[PDB]
RNA sequence: UAAUAGCUUCUUAGGAGAAUGACGUAGCAUGCUACGC
RNA sequence: GCGUAGCAUGCUACGUCAUUCUCCUAAGAAGCUA
């Protein structure tokens, strides 16, 4: 507003009007200067309206630009995170067993539900009570999915280590069921 | 995306879209770049174009934004305002942008086309964040320049070891060696894809190629060859990490019974282990290839990454480290595409080993204890920034002689780039001097080594040998044919075969030439193993023959002469054309 | 961001900007503090500066709350109103702030520079909240005094093991010992960035410092050092938890025939069990820290945390516990840097062990059943608040004596501090008396105790040994070399060296001297274990050589000399300076 | 760790519209007065 | 009677400001239901 010369025109018109009023100018000159001051102030506020629109749309454009830059610098982060997750999952794969079962496929296509069941090297058995434990994986080795597994660890629901001697019929009340047993393919 | 301005490092979100590299630019810096040069396109988080139904205005000094878009003057709303005003270009972080008056050289960096000599000389003395940008845009310019080339194909199936060449008409053809590789395109009917890369080399006569293959997939005529104008990634690491000294050697623990072979360099080994980065310039044939092995034997338990610009130097270093260093804890890292006949003698390609040898282009992002860069004359600033980005190590050692030949530097055609501005490291070696320098030359005869020390050097070289009395220098005319992109001297080989019968020594010689066409034709009529003047500089030989084809400023380049005549050890037949080149040196007349 | 007033614990949102610790103050208390002292800056949720375009007015009586911000006298919006008026200062919770009469001691605490002695006797006899605030601001002032130490630099390096030093001209030079560290600069053009953490110590010959670093960077001559700063954390817990007298032992359990050696202190163990906290005051070497281990043997199931202000005292306590307690259930907690070499014989740094020994500063937040603070003379109110905050407990036992040497108090340089103002615990001991008191020396021979019952204690101690006649008092002038800003007495060390080969049974006597410089430099010339008087407290040795370095008010301190001599177990040779001090004791001839 | 969808309350901001009032400018209509024909 | 100038009254258009209301959108807090 003050940068534009409309303020300068308003200020010089007001100064001339005040000077002539103090100097006792005639009524016709007084009305002439009043009209000139009125049109100068009219131009001043009219361009101040354009300045209001300028600053408003400039702030809106700046906020939009900040938001777009933020949403574009947050897209690259999630793209990199997804890429790292996918490549780590690639590196986790049991490549030889998966290659065997996928070359045995006629079309190259296999059900997903058999991918762990035939290639996973580690089995987690979650057991709710002692009778189930005795049924499924009693002893240090057991059979599941037509394979042989050897118990490598047992933990309780509290993620505390449990020894195979502590899983008994009388020590069952003292164990935080369920028990998660981790076994490796033999 | 936001980033840092190139010449003031303030936060910004603009970009000079007309530039090849599109560098970030702060507000005041972007205004100073656009009002001065002819780049009038600026890319913000959205491109600064005219978002009208029909109109296409790219200039930014003639764009006014309104509402939520940018239009020209014929499509703007009743509201204002200029995008490019008050000394600034409207972008993010408008009041954190500090101007800088180093745009007066950023204009010359961004707008030049590298045709003249001065572009390199002012693309190397600028600041660091412009040292990187100039190298990046130079590499981009070279890559785009290799896109205007004489695409070819194979005429028809001709041999299992050799193909033929059917080029297009009206376009130049590249040099042919292991450096220039070529790509086949399978646009057959049906879906252009890649089958494999072949490198090419001139044939015996007429039109033929004796090649080097990448993939076994044998094409019909359905493929045509281009020159793999690949992409250039941006570079971020500085050319040279800051020089910080250490009191006593850190992370490097000296050895027991290193050898009685190289025990005179123990002071230089420890001076290598002292600073952050060290510089060793050794005149041709003074043991820098052997100094690397000695350094590896002076700090026995430190993993060392050897690196070089080209396969020849790194392969010679690999062979020496096989001959001296322990062998099983070695690992040469080969490219997956295998554009060269690579080196398979070690337990190859295990990046988690101790002595890791590699090329600059194929370095994997890893860490080391002390990394030895070799042939810094060959390396451009891009290679230095790459080796600083991919490799983090406690010590860096740059070895190489700036008096040898520079990089190809294909774009340069007018004027001579003096050695000082080959790269940052050669500038260091000429400004203050190499930190280490070994001046006793162990390859050349007496007269040649004394005269080479008196040719350009400030008389600092000598030989621990006697002169073998089998180096010569003749003046035989050697009529020129030159009916190919380079000059050839066949009847000079005629004169040399008029000799070479009373001289049974060199009958296993390596042929060198100042022109790749004569080098290619010299391996055809007589099967001399060849090695170009560029492919030298890092290996030693005892039988080498070198002829001069022409007489010009490319024939009197004393850097090339010094890198040529210092690869033989006991015998060289050589052809001199100019009386200048017969009189700076002492040899028998015949 | 609201809080509680320091001296009335009303609700508030104001803080004093000029105060180092920036304490919360209610409206009435803040008005009383600012209208009387020179502090004239008040921080609310927003600071009370004047919000003109540019104006800097901070005095609160000048300002007004005008419009929506704080404005000065001739920048205010025409609508007022005054901030600092109506007997208050405008802040949150304005009509709930009850003042006090402690705005006469708080002015003195905030204003004082801790130079005189009366500041400490007013910082320890005030109310409980002021006891914490005064300790906090005292630690803050002790830390900010280090900011006035001269910036260093390096002269050169002839020897890489001994740095050369150069202090800035016109500033004081800090003392060279282990307690002070430094961090560097390289401000040339070119890296105004730190270059590592170093530390210094003087050399005997010429001007040199045999430095030490955390890394192995060398200093190009422009690189230099500045002493860093330790920010002081806020503290909340009371200095002493209020005492309650139980009818019977709660939370603790006796034992079955504790031992035949600890059978005398059973009544004091029961008294400890009865009360919330207990104080044990006794002359040195009477059974105070051998009372705590007996207490552990009397309450076997009780988890116990032993703590002390020093490291060499808690180390002696650890050794005694190893001699008595089961070694399996012990620990030792060390700080991350571990400036001193600590005790490594138990399972170090396991907080959840039954008996846990640590310094006050490195205490981890945990619980216990009784916490044993030892050598409360070394501890200030900050240490008491720290141990009362981090370690919850059921019973507290403070063992120590006021007549030993107090905490350093580096800022104090005028007058002397009486024992009853060392901290709150010593004040309790001297005012009403200790809860447990045992005067009978069980460690030192008859001669040294019969002399120390004349220096410090007014003929109170009988003791138990026989004077072995190996108590020696030497006459030697001892010329002065004020070298490291702590004196070194080379000829006295020479006297010792010339008469330590004449004493075949004194080859292992510990060397004690008040000055750390001579104490550290003696290691080369005689090779004995060395120890300063301040850290020797709490540890016993079979033989002691004490050397009064120079006559001063530091080495002729009766408390220091009494805590120095009484570490002997069978004999002690001491060389003295003061004609009075050598005469007040009754030792052998020489 | 926290789903899909519907409805409702409250608060803030922006735009558009409406209504009323106020000021200023321009255009048009009327009454009175001064000068010239 | 006409032209020029001035004052007063009225209507329309435009610009600015104050108040009230409606709606359209965005953002946030919350409640209930299936
Ligand atoms: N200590 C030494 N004594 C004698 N000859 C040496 C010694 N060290 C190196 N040399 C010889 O110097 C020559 C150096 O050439 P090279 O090993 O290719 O490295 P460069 O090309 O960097 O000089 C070698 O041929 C080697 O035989
Ligand atoms: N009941 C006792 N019987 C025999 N000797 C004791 C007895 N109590 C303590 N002592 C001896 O007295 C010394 C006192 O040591 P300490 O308690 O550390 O003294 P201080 O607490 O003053 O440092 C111990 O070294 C111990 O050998
Ligand atoms: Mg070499
Ligand atoms: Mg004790
Ligand atoms: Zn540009
Ligand atoms: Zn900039
Ligand atoms: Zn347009
Ligand atoms: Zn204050
Ligand atoms: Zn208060
Ligand atoms: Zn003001």
């Amino acid at each position: 507003f003050s940068s534009l010369p409309s303020y300068a025109a308003f200020a010089t018109a007001q100064e001339a009007y005040e000077q002539a009023v103090a100097n006792g100018d005639s009524e016709v000159v007084l009305k002439k200067l009043k009209k000139s001051l009125n049109v100068a102030k009219s131009e001043f506020d009219r361009d101040a309206a354009m300045q209001r629109k300028l600053e408003k749309m400039a702030d809106q454009a700046m906020t939009q630009m900040y938001k777009q830059a933020r949403s574009e610098d947050k897209r690259a982060k999630v793209t990199s995170a997804m890429q790292t997750m996918l490549f780590t999952m690639l590196r986790k794969l049991d490549n030889d067993a998966l290659n065997n079962i996928i070359n045995n496929a006629r079309d190259g296509c296999v059900p997903l539900n058999i991918i762990p069941l035939t290639t996973a090297a580690k089995l987690m058995v979650v057991i709710p009570d002692y009778n189930t434990y005795k049924n499924t994986c009693d002893g240090t080795t057991f059979t599941y999915a037509s394979a042989l597994w050897e118990i490598q660890q047992v933990v309780d629901a509290d993620s505390k280590i449990v020894q195979l001697s502590e899983i008994s019929m009388d020590n069952s009340p003292n164990l935080a069921w369920p028990l998660i047993v981790t076994a490796l393919r033999a | 995306a936001v980033g840092a301005c190139v010449l003031c490092n303030s936060q910004t979100s603009l970009r000079c879209g007309a530039c090849i590299r599109r560098p970030f630019l702060c507000c005041k810096c972007c205004y100073d770049h656009v009002i001065s040069t002819s780049h009038k396109l600026v890319l913000s988080v959205n491109p600064y174009v005219c978002n009208a139904p029909g109109c296409d205005v790219t200039d930014v000094t003639q764009l006014y934004l309104g509402g939520m878009s940018y239009y020209c003057k014929s499509h703007k709303p009743p509201i204002s305002f200029p995008l490019c005003a008050n000394g600034q270009v409207f972008g993010l972080y408008k009041n954190t942008c500090v101007g800088s008056d180093n745009v007066t050289d950023f204009n010359a960096i961004a707008t030049c086309d590298w045709t003249n000599a001065g572009d390199y000389i002012l693309a190397n003395t600028c600041t660091e964040r412009l040292k990187l940008f100039a190298a990046e845009t130079l590499k981009a310019t070279e890559e785009t320049f290799k896109l205007s080339y004489g695409i070819a194909t194979v005429r028809e199936v001709l041999s299992d070891r050799e193909l033929h060449l059917s080029w297009e008409v009206g376009k130049p053809r590249p040099p042919l060696n292991r450096n220039y590789v070529f790509t086949g395109y399978r646009v057959t009917k049906n879906s252009k894809v890649q089958i494999g890369e072949y490198t090419f080399e001139k044939g015996d006569y007429g039109d033929a190629v004796v090649y080097r293959g990448t993939t076994t997939y044998k094409l019909n005529v359905g493929d045509y060859f281009v020159l793999t104008s690949h992409t250039v990634m941006p570079l971020s690491a500085p050319t040279l990490v800051p020089q910080e000294h250490y009191v006593r050697i850190t992370g490097l623990y000296p050895t027991l019974n290193i050898s009685d072979e190289f025990s005179s360099n123990v002071a230089n080994y420890q001076k290598v282990g002292m600073q952050k980065y060290s510089t060793l310039q050794g005149p041709p044939g003074t043991g820098k290839s052997h100094f690397a092995i000695g350094l590896a034997l002076y700090y026995p338990s430190a993993r060392i990454v050897y690196t070089a610009c080209s396969h020849a130097a790194v392969d010679a270093l690999c062979e020496k480290a096989l001959k001296y260093l322990p062998i099983d804890k070695c690992s040469r890292i080969i490219p997956a595409r295998a554009r060269v006949e690579c080196f398979d003698k070690f337990k190859v390609n295990s990046t988690l080993e101790q002595y890791v040898f590699c090329t600059v282009n194929a370095l994997p992002e890893t860490t080391a204890d002390i990394v030895v860069f070799d042939e810094i004359s060959m390396a451009t600033n891009y290679d230095l920034s790459v080796v600083n980005a991919r490799l983090r190590a406690k010590h860096y050692v740059y070895i190489g002689d700036p008096a040898q030949l520079p990089a190809p530097r294909t774009l340069l055609t007018k004027g001579t780039l003096e050695p000082e501005y080959f790269n940052s490291v050669c500038r260091l070696m000429k400004t203050i001097g190499p930190d280490m320098f070994l001046g006793t030359c162990r390859r050349c005869p007496a007269e040649i080594v004394d005269t080479v020390s008196a040719l350009v050097y400030d008389n600092k070289l000598k030989a621990h040998k006697d002169k073998s009395a089998q180096c010569f220098k003749m003046f035989y005319k050697g009529v020129i044919t030159h009916d190919v992109s380079s000059a050839i001297n066949r009847p000079q080989i005629g004169v040399v075969r008029e000799f070479l019968t009373r001289n049974p020594a060199w009958r296993k010689a390596v042929f060198i030439s100042p022109y790749n066409s004569q080098n290619a034709v010299a391996s055809k009529i007589l099967g001399l193993p060849t090695q170009t003047v560029d492919s030298s500089q890092g290996s030693e030989y005892d039988y080498v023959i070198f002829t001069q084809t022409t007489e010009t400023a490319h024939s009197c380049n004393v850097n090339r002469f010094n890198v040529a005549i210092t690869r033989a050890k006991v015998g060289i037949l050589c052809i001199m054309s100019d009386r200048d080149l017969y009189d700076k040196l002492q040899f028998t007349s015949l």
